[PDB]
C-alpha cells in the first residue's frame, strides 16, 4: 500500500534521485492541510452508517426494479450483500482520504470487480449509481459538521470526489 | 511500504474497520513530526555529497588494508560503488524521514540485505562504519527534534546491520 | 484493549519487531491528544448526572408510548435500568477519551451488542436518542479539540448502535 | 494487553466509577513525562543489537562452562538460541516500557518460560543473569543519548529496572 | 435449498456415500408428510389476501403511533410495502410447507434478515405481531397434522425474529 | 451419539445375543409414543428464543449481582457469552430429546464444562439455576401447544426434566 | 443443490407467485409416485458393486486397447481411478433420482468433468460407454427387483435414463 | 452409531442449529417405518439357527474342496467360526432393523472387514454366497415391506464384501 | 518413479538443499549393485516364456476346481489373461531389478492392486501361488548375490498381495 | 533420529573428543558385519504380512477371550486396529535393526503407548504378547533365508530380539 | 520423477517388452561411468557458491542496467530474488545430472517459470544469460577437481551441459 | 541427525512404510564407503594438532592486520578461541566422515552458525581461509577415496560459510 508521501518517493527512486524541492513542497502543503484531511476522514467515519442508509434509500426509491422478484437487491440476502458492499467501498474510499493515495481502493477493492458483478449479474451501473449517492451524502458531512473551525476545504472535498468517482468509474 | 499512515490503515483493515479515532489520534502524531523529519531531510540532502565522501574516506581510514592492490576498496570502480552505495543509505534515510517510517529503508536496503552482502563480499563492518561517520558530522549540523529525527534512522540502519 | 499505545505495539510484536521510530511518532499522537481529550472527559463526568437524566427523558419524549402500562419505560425498574445504561455507555466514552482509544468502548459495550439487546428487546433507537440528546448538550460544554474528541466517541456508539 | 491508562479505567470499571481525581492525576504525570520515556524506548531499540551483544560477551565471560561441549550455548544452535532469547525479553521489556505496563512482557514472555527452561535443562539463573546484564548495558544507554534535552530521568530508568527486574524473577 | 431430500443426499455426500436404508427412511418422511402440508399451503393460498389485510391491521391497532405523520406506517407506500412485506413470509411459508423443509424462509427471509432490518429501521416486531395474527387466523382454517404444519412454519419465522 | 435403540443394541452385542422380548418391548413403546416425542420436541424448537429470554430475564431478577460491574453477566461481552450457553445447552437437551438419550447432550455438552467455567470464575451454580429456569418454561410450552391432539404427556415431560437435570448437576 | 419442490419454487418466486395448481400438481404426482421413486433408487443402491463390476466387464471387452500398455485402464492404478469414477459417476446419478432433479449430479459432479478428462488424455467417449453400460445394467435391476408390488415403473425408469444419458453426454 | 435420529442431530450440530420441521419428518419416517423393520428382525430372530446352519453348508456346498484336509473349512474349529461368523451377520441385520440405519453392521463389520478378511484369508466370497442363501430363505418366510426391509440390509452386506 | 536415486533427490528437494556426500553414497551403493542386479534381470528376461507357463499351469495344479466350467481357469480367455498377467509380474520384477527400486512395481502393480482385484475377482492367492513357483525356479537359475535381488522383488509382490 | 554412529559421535561430543580408536573399532565392526545385518532385515521385510498374521493366528488361538463380545479385538474395527498396531511396532523394531540403535522405535513408537493402551482399555500384556510371538516368526525368517551365504548371525539375531523385547517391556 | 532407468521402462512398458538388449547396454554403460557422474555432481555441489557468485559478478559486469535504479536486480530485494534464482536452477540441473535426465528440471524449475517473468517483468533473457553463465563456472569445477583418477568427461560435460542450455531455452 | 541410514529410515516412516530394497542399496552404499570415510577420519584426527595450528597461522598470514593490538586476532584469549574453533570444524568433519553424512556438521555449525556470527563479529572469511590450508594439506596425506571424502566435508563447510 502506498501513501501520498510513499508514492513520491517511489518516482524519485526511479529517477536515482533525492526529493525535489518541487515534490517536497507538494507535501509540505499536505502536511500543512493534514488536520482539514483528518475532520473529513472523521466526518466520514462518524457517518458512516447514515451515508449508508441515505444512499441505499435512494437507490432503491429510484429503481425500484431491485426490490421486486427478479431483481438483484432481492430477497433477503441480496439486498444485506449490497448493502455490506456499499460498506466495503465506503471504508476503502476512506482509507485513500487519509492516505491522499487512492492505491488501497484500487489494489484491496477496485481490482477485478467488473468482472466479478458481470460473473454474478449483478447490475453495474446500479452499483455505480450507489457509489454516487454515497459520495453526495459523504460530501454533505464534510461540509455540515459539529463545531469546527471554520475554513476552506474545496480542495479535500475535491479529492474524496476522485475517489468516489474512481470506484464508480471502475465498477460501471 | 510502512509509514504510521499505512501502518494504522493496515491495522483498521485487518479487523474489517473503519478508522476511528485511535488511528486518527495516531496519524496526527506522524503529521506533527514531519516539520522534524523534514528539516532534517533538508539538511541531509542538502550535505549529501560531503557526507557520502567523509564516509568512505573513513571506511578506508579506519579499515586501511581495503585501498591496497586486490583488496574491495583499491581501484576506481570498487571506490565509485562504495560512494553509490553509501549514497544509496543517506537517500533512503531521507526518504524515510519524509515518509514518516521505516518502510523506505525496509523496502529497499533491509530486505535481502544479509544475502546480497554475503555473495559480493560486502562486510557490514564498512557500512556501519560509514553510517557512524555521518552521525557525527549531522550531530553539527542539526541539533534538538530533527536531530533526533535523523539519529534514529541512521541507528535503524546501523542495527539493521548488525 | 485498543489505544494507540497498544495497536502499535501489537503491529511491531506481529513482525517479531522492535518498536521503531514509525510506532513512536504514532504514540506521540496518543500523548498529544491527551490533553483535549482529559479535558472532555472532565466536562462529561461533571455533568454526568444531568446529562443522564436529560437523556432519558428525551428518549421518553421522542418515543411516549414507552411509558404506558405494560411498555418497557414503565415502572422504576424499567427506568432505573435505563439510567444505568445510559450512564454506562456516557463512563466507557469518559474511559475511551482518557485511554487513547476506542478499546474501553470496544470491550464492555460493542462486542455482543446486538444479541444482548435483541434477546432483551431493547430498542438501539432508545439509545441513538439518549445519545444525540448528549451530543447536543456537550456542544454548549466544549468547544475545539476537546468537543471533536467528545464527539468522536459519542458518534463512534451512535454507529456500533446502527 | 494493557498499558497504563487501560489498567486505570479496568480497576474504576471494577468499583463501577468514572476515574478518580488521584488515578486521572497519575495518568497527567504519565502524559506530562511522556517525550522522557519516548527517548527512553528510543535509547533501548536504536542500541538494541549493541545492549545483547554487551550482555552476551560478559555472560560468557563470566560462565565459561556454557560455552564448552556439555554447556547450554554450545553447540552453534544453542548459542544462536540462546541470543535470540535476549533479544525477545529486551523487546517485550521495551513494550512494556512504552505501554508503562508490565502486562505485555508477563502475557506474551514470561508466562510458563521457568517451566520451558526446566524441561529444556537450559540453567534459569544464567538467563536472569543474562537479563540483569541486558539491563545495565541499556539503563547505560538511556543515561548515555546523543544530543537529547538534560533533565532528570532517574523515575523512568526505575520504571524499566522493574521490567528488567520482573524478567528476572520470573525465569530464575 | 434445505429439504429433507436435500439434506439427507449432502449427508450421503459429505461420506462419499450411496444412500442407503438410512437415508430412505427419512426420505419417506418427507414424502408421507406431503399431503398433510400441501393441505396447509393450499388454505394459506386462498385466504392470502385476507391474512395479509388483518395481519397489516393488527399491526396498526398493537403500535398505533405507527400511522401518525412522520411514522412507518403512514402513507399509502409504507403501508403498501408492509403488505407486501407480510404477503412474503406468507408465500416462503408456503413454499417451504411444499418443498418438506426450513429451506425457502432460510434462503429468502432469514438470511441477511437482521442486516436489511436495522438498515431499513424495520422492527421485527411489527413482523412478530403480523405472524401471531396469522396464527389465530390459520387456528381456525386448519386442524390437525395440516395445522401442526402450518404453526411449524409460521412458529419458525417469529423465532427467527427474535 | 447414540439413540434410545443404539443403546440396546450395544448392550445386546456386549451379552452376544439377540434383543431380547425385553428390550423389543421398550422399543415398541417409544415406537408408539413418538409422535407425542416429536410434539415435545416441536415445542422447545418453535418457542427456543422465548425459553432463553425468559429464563434469562428471571435469573438476572433473582440474582442481580450477576449484572453489576464486578458480575460475570457484564459486561455486554459476558452476557452475550452467557445468553449463547443457553442456547446451547437447550439446544443440546432437545437434541437428546429426539434421541431418547442422553449421550449427545453428555458428549458434546457436558463433558468437561463444570471445568471450564471454574477456569473462567463462572459461578456453576448460577449456570445451573439458569438451566433449571429454562427446564420450567420448557415444560410449559411442552404442556401448551396450539392445537395439538389432547393427552397424557407426563412421561415424556418427565424424561426431558430428567435431560434439563442432568446438565444443572453435571455443571453445579 | 436442488430438488423437483425446490426447482418449482424458484421459478414461482421469480415470477412473485404462490405456486401455480399445474405446478402443485406435477408435485402431487411425484409424491404419489415416490414409493415406486424409493424402490428405483434401492434397486441401484442394493446392487451398486455390481452395476459398475458388470459395465466394467463388458467395456474391457469391447475396447480391449484400454487394458493393453499404452492404453487409459492401465496399470492397475489407471484401472482404479477408472473404476472409481463408475462408481462416483453412478452415486451423483442416483442422488439424482432421490431428488427428481439433475442440479446435484449436474454441479457436483458434471460440471467441468469433460475439461479434467481432456486434460488427463482420458478418451471422453470411452467414459460416456461406461456411463451407458451402467445405465442398462442398473435399469435392469430397477425392472427386476425382489419381491417388490408389480406395477409401472416406465416413467421413472425413463427419468432415471436421463440422469444417465445427461452424463454421457456432458462427458462424450 | 448411525440411524435416521443421530443423522438428523448430526445435521443440525453441524450447523449450530434447532431441530427443525425439516429433521422431525425425516425422523417420523425412521418412526413409520419401524413396524416393518421390527416385524422383520422377529422372523431372522426366529429362524437364526437354521438360518445360520443353511448359509454354512451352503457355502461347502458352492465351494466343496473347503472342506477337504488343510482347507479352511475343515475340522470343527473352523466350521465353529464359519457358524459364529454367519451369527454376527445375521445378529446384525436384525441390530440395523431395529436400529433405523447402517450403523449397527457399519460400526462392527464394516469397517475394518477387508484389512481383518486379507490378514486370516477369509474369502468375501463365502460370506456373499452365506448372505445370498439367507436371501433365498428369508424370502419365503417375509412379504411386502418386512421384506423389502430384510432385503435391504442383506443386499448392504453383500455390497461391503464386493 | 522410486529408486535410489528419485529418492535421494527427493530427500535433498524437500529440504531445499543441494545434494551432499550423504546422498551420493546411497547413490554409490545404487550403482554397485547394479550387476548384480541386471544379472538377475538377464535370467528371468530370458526364461520368461517357461517362467510364466508353469507358474500359471502350478496355480492349476494347487487350485483344480478353477479348470472346471463356469470358473475362472476355464477357457481359453480365463487362461491368456493369467499368462498376461504373470507375464506383467515379471516384467515389472525386471524392471525393478534394474531401475534400482521398487518403483515399477509399486506405480504399476502395487497402486490399486486390491481395488481391482476386487472388481474383476481375483484371487491374491493365485498370484502368490505363481508367484512362489516362479520363486522356486529362479533358485536353480541364479545363486549369490543375482539370487538375493530377484528373491527381493519376488517377495515383494507376495507381500503386496497378502 | 540416531543411529549408532550418531550414537557415539554424540556421546564423543559430550567429552569433547575425536572418536576414540575403541569407539571406532566398535563402528568398524558394525560396518563389517554390515551384509549380514542388511539380510536379517530383509528377512523382515519380505516376510513382514507372515510374521503379522502368524503371530496373530497363535494370539488369538491362545486368548480366545479377545475375539468374543466384550474383548479388545472385537468387533473387526478393533481387531484391524490391533493388527495395524502389530505392523507398527514390526516396522520400527526393523528400522532400528538397520540403524543398530532404538531411539527411533523409542521417540516414533514406544513413547507413550502403554499410557495411550491404558486410557483405551487394551490390554497391555496381550499386546506385549503379539510383540513376543513377532520376534520368534521374524528370528524364524532370519535364520531360515532362501540361497543366503551360511555363517553366524546370533549377535543380529541377539540384538533384533532386544528392540522387540524393549517394545513389549516398554508396553506390557 | 524420472531417471535415465526409468526413462528407459517406460518406454519399453508401452511396447509391452521386456528391456532390449539395446536399452539394456546403455544403461550398463551409464552404470559404468557413474563414478565419474558422481565426480561431476560433486563439483557443483562442492563449489555451488562460488560458482553462483561467479556467474553473478559476470553478469552484472555485462549489464549495469539491472543493478541502476529502475532495473530488475535493484534495490536488495530483486537483487537477492535474483541470487535465489540462480541458486534454485543450478540445484535442479545438478539433480538432472545425478538422475542422467532432465524430467526433475522441467517439471519442478523450468515448467511455466518463462511466463511466470515476463508477468513479474524480469527480462528472460538476461536470466538466460545468468544460466549460461553458470554453466561456464560449474563445467570449468567439473574439469578441474582436486585429486580426482585422470580421465575423459567429455560425454559428462556435454551432458551437463545439455540441462543448462535446456534450463536456458526454456527461459530465454 | 542426517546419515544415510537415518535418512532411508525417514523416507520409509514419511510413507507409513517398510524399509524395501531401494533403503537397503542405499544403505550399502554407505556401509561400502566406511572404509575410505574412516582411513580420511584417522589421518585428520592424528594430525589434527598441526593441522590446527597451521590453519590458525595462515588466517594471521592472510589477514595480517588481525594480529595488531585492539584488533580479532590479538592476544592470547582471542587466539585461544581461534585454535578450539578450528578444532571444532576438523572435529566434526571426522565426525561426518565416520557418520556417513552431514548430521554433525549440520547439527553442531551449519544450524545457527550466521547469526551466531553475526553477533560475535567473526568473519566467515578467516574460516574459509583456514579450511583452505587445511585442504591443502590433507591433498599430501591422502588420497585416492579417502581424499575424496575428505574434501567433500571441508568444501561443504566452505559453501555453509559462504
Ligand atoms: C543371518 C542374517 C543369515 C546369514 C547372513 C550372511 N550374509 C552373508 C553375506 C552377504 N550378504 C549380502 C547381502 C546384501 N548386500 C546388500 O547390499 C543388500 C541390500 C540390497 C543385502 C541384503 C552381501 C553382499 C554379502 C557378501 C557376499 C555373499 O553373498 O556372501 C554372510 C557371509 C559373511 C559376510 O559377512 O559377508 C552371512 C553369514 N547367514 C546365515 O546363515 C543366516 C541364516
Amino acid at each position: 500500500m502506498q501513501d501520498a508521501f510513499t508514492k513520491a518517493i517511489v518516482a524519485a527512486d526511479l529517477r536515482g534521485s533525492f526529493l525535489s524541492e518541487q515534490e517536497l513542497n507538494q507535501l509540505t502543503n499536505l502536511v500543512k492541510e493534514s488536520n482539514k484531511r483528518l475532520d473529513a476522514v472523521n466526518a466520514i467515519t462518524g457517518n458512516a452508517a447514515e451515508i449508508i442508509s441515505d444512499a441505499a434509500h435512494k437507490l432503491f426509491a429510484e429503481q425500484t426494479d431491485l426490490i421486486r422478484p427478479g431483481g438483484n437487491a432481492y430477497p433477503n440476502r441480496r439486498m444485506a450483500a449490497c448493502l455490506r458492499d456499499m460498506e466495503i467501498i465506503l471504508r476503502y474510499v476512506s482509507y485513500a482520504l487519509l492516505a491522499g493515495d487512492a492505491s488501497v481502493l484500487e489494489d484491496r477493492c477496485l481490482n477485478g470487480l467488473k468482472e466479478t458483478y458481470v460473473a454474478l449479474g449483478t447490475p453495474t451501473r446500479s452499483v455505480a449509481r450507489a457509489v454516487q449517492l454515497m459520495k453526495e451524502t459523504a460530501i454533505g458531512y464534510v461540509n455540515s459538521p459539529s463545531g469546527v473551525t471554520r475554513g476552506d476545504c474545496s480542495a479535500l472535498v475535491n479529492e474524496a470526489a476522485t475517489y468516489f468517482d474512481k470506484a464508480a468509474a471502475s465498477i460501471a | 511500504m510502512k509509514t504510521v499512515i499505512t501502518e494504522v490503515i493496515a491495522s483498521a483493515d485487518s479487523q474489517g474497520r473503519f478508522l476511528n479515532n485511535t488511528e486518527l489520534q495516531a496519524a496526527n502524531g506522524r503529521f506533527q513530526r514531519a516539520t522534524a523529519s523534514m528539516e532534517a531531510a533538508r539538511a541531509l540532502t542538502s550535505n549529501a555529497d560531503s557526507l557520502v565522501k567523509g564516509a568512505v574516506q573513513e571506511v578506508y581510514n579506519k579499515f586501511p588494508y581495503l585501498t591496497q592492490p586486490g583488496q574491495m576498496g583499491y581501484g576506481d570502480t570498487n571506490q565509485a560503488k562504495c560512494a553509490r552505495d553509501i549514497s544509496h543509505y543517506l537517500r533512503f534515510i531521507t526518504y524515510s524521514l519524509v515518509a514518516g517510517g521505516t518502510g523506505p529503508l525496509d523496502d529497499y536496503i533491509v530486505a535481502g540485505l544479509r544475502e546480497v552482502n554475503r555473495t559480493f563480499n560486502l562486510s557490514p563492518s564498512w557500512y556501519i562504519e560509514a553510517l557512524k561517520h555521518i552521525k557525527g558530522k549531522v550531530g553539527s549540523q542539526l541539533s534538538g527534534q530533527p536531530l533526533t529525527e535523523a539519529n534514529a534512522y541512521i541507528d535503524y540502519c546501523i542495527n539493521a546491520l548488525s
